[PDB]
């Protein structure tokens, strides 16, 4: 698919 | 010792560097294993959580994901075939990272940072 996503780096949200 | 059979190994019977040079990048991933590179290295310290990080086209991406821990404990595994198998995987988790994410991006953003420690580690590594 699309690469919509990273490694998500600390959920500072 | 002292065989001319280097075909199917490069090695005696196994390491005459390597072995050397696994002890080498375990301290030289051990060493981005320090805390000091933990602040771009611990994305590398272990594996890539697809279900985790949110992935989910992981696969598309990450055929092998590699971590220092992965190249740390392959290489103490002794899976390395020497250091160039070392510093494969550490860069292959520094290209994990750069495949899946932008370069600008926080992991990527260690491999780079890794790559400036890792590949000078790497190089003063033994070959003699």
């Amino acid at each position: 698919r699309t690469y919509e996503t990273f490694k998500s780096i600390m959920k500072k949200s | 010792k002292d065989v001319p059979d280097s075909q199917q190994h490069p090695a005696p019977e196994k390491s005459s560097k390597v072995s050397e040079q696994l002890k080498c990048c375990s301290g030289i991933l051990k060493e981005m294993f320090a805390k000091k590179h933990a602040a771009y290295a611990w994305p590398f310290y272990k594996p890539v959580d697809v279900e985790a990080l949110g992935l989910h086209d992981y696969c598309d991406i990450i055929k092998h994901p590699m971590d220092m821990s992965t190249i740390k404990s392959k290489l103490e595994a002794r899976e390395y075939r020497d250091a160039q198998e070392f510093g494969a995987d550490v860069r292959l988790m520094f290209s994990n990272c750069y495949k899946y994410n932008p370069p600008d991006h926080e992991v990527v953003a260690m491999a780079r940072k890794l790559q400036d420690v890792f590949e000078m580690r790497f190089a003063k590594m033994p070959d003699e």
